[PDB]
């Protein structure tokens, strides 16, 4: 059977979790905001020669119950910790998300990628590349800026996340 | 007070390989969701009943994609379950009531506390 890599979109409200997902799933992007409850997408893709399926869970950046949030997290295998480079508060918000992910998954090496979206709005930047790169290094994860609008690195983040998930599976089995 | 908000039949599917499992009946009440499953066995039709508190239940909208249509998923440790509604109308109704009674459950607790 085809391997299945479960990706979870994590990050504050409005950082562009949905935009990235939809851009990746259907090569589309709309400028208008659309609050997310919880959507599940699946797609057949080729990862280094093998046909696999990627499963993405796109949820609201704002969830009332911690128990529900944990049920979202616990179902994933890899995470895309998204924050917007045009809003510093969403960058600060990443530390808690990571802590919750670690607690819930109980593993320091959980497939995780730090993602700074909205790179096409360089003019409005609020978080510096270095700030982000530093946080990633101290968390021992990679950092990558994307733009779900222009597609810059959209495929890269999902495919790289898949590769780390595929690695942990390679060893942990 | 307590009351039956919504209920209906659904077909369960295994979430990872989307294989069809069995028919189930869901009963929505003001603070929990009851799912009744009837699994036939050689000499002992086994039954599985689960109650899911709405303040712990993660409801996910599964987007359509060929081997999948009109489905939504329930997430609650240690389970992940997918259910298919008879048509798009039924699926839409389930998602609306699950969302609305959860909202109602939250604001009901906000006034209290
Ligand atoms: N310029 C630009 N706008 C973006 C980008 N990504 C998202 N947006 C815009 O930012 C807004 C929020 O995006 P959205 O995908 O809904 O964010 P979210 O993280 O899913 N929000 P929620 O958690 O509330 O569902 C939308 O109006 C969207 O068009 C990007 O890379 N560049
Ligand atoms: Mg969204």
């Amino acid at each position: 059977s085809l391997a299945l890599h479960k990706v979870i979109m994590v990050g504050s409200g409005g950082v562009g979790k949905s935009a990235l997902t939809l851009q990746f799933m259907y090569d589309e992007f709309v400028e208008d905001y659309e609050p997310t409850k919880a959507d599940s997408y699946r797609k057949k893709v080729v990862l280094d020669g093998e046909e696999v399926q990627i499963d993405i869970l796109d949820t609201a950046g704002l969830e009332d119950y911690a128990a529900i949030r944990d049920n979202y997290f616990r179902s994933g295998e890899g995470f895309l910790c998204v924050f917007s480079i045009t809003e510093m508060e969403s960058f600060a918000a990443t530390a808690d998300f990571r802590e919750q992910i670690l607690r819930v998954k109980e593993d320091e090496n959980v497939p995780f990628l730090l993602v700074g979206n909205k790179s096409d709005l360089e003019d409005k930047r609020q978080v510096s590349v270095e700030e982000a790169k530093n946080r990633a290094e101290q968390w021992n994860v990679n950092y990558v800026e994307t733009s779900a609008k222009t597609r810059a690195n959209v495929d890269k983040v999902f495919f790289d996340l898949m590769r780390e998930i595929r690695a942990r599976k390679m060893e942990d089995s | 007070g307590q009351y039956l908000v919504y209920n209906g039949d659904l077909v369960e599917y295994e979430a990872d390989h989307m294989a069809q499992l069995q028919r189930v009946h869901g009963f929505l009440m003001n603070d929990c969701l009851l799912v009744a499953t009837w699994l036939p066995q050689r000499r002992g039709m086994y039954r599985y009943n689960a109650l899911y508190p709405l303040d712990r239940l993660a409801v996910v909208n599964v987007k359509d994609n060929p081997p999948m249509k009109d489905m939504f998923k329930l997430l609650m440790f240690p389970e992940s379950r997918i259910f298919q509604a008879e048509n798009a109308k039924i699926k839409r109704e389930w998602l609306e009531v699950l969302e609305e009674t959860k909202r109602a459950l939250s604001d009901k607790r906000r006034r209290e506390q």
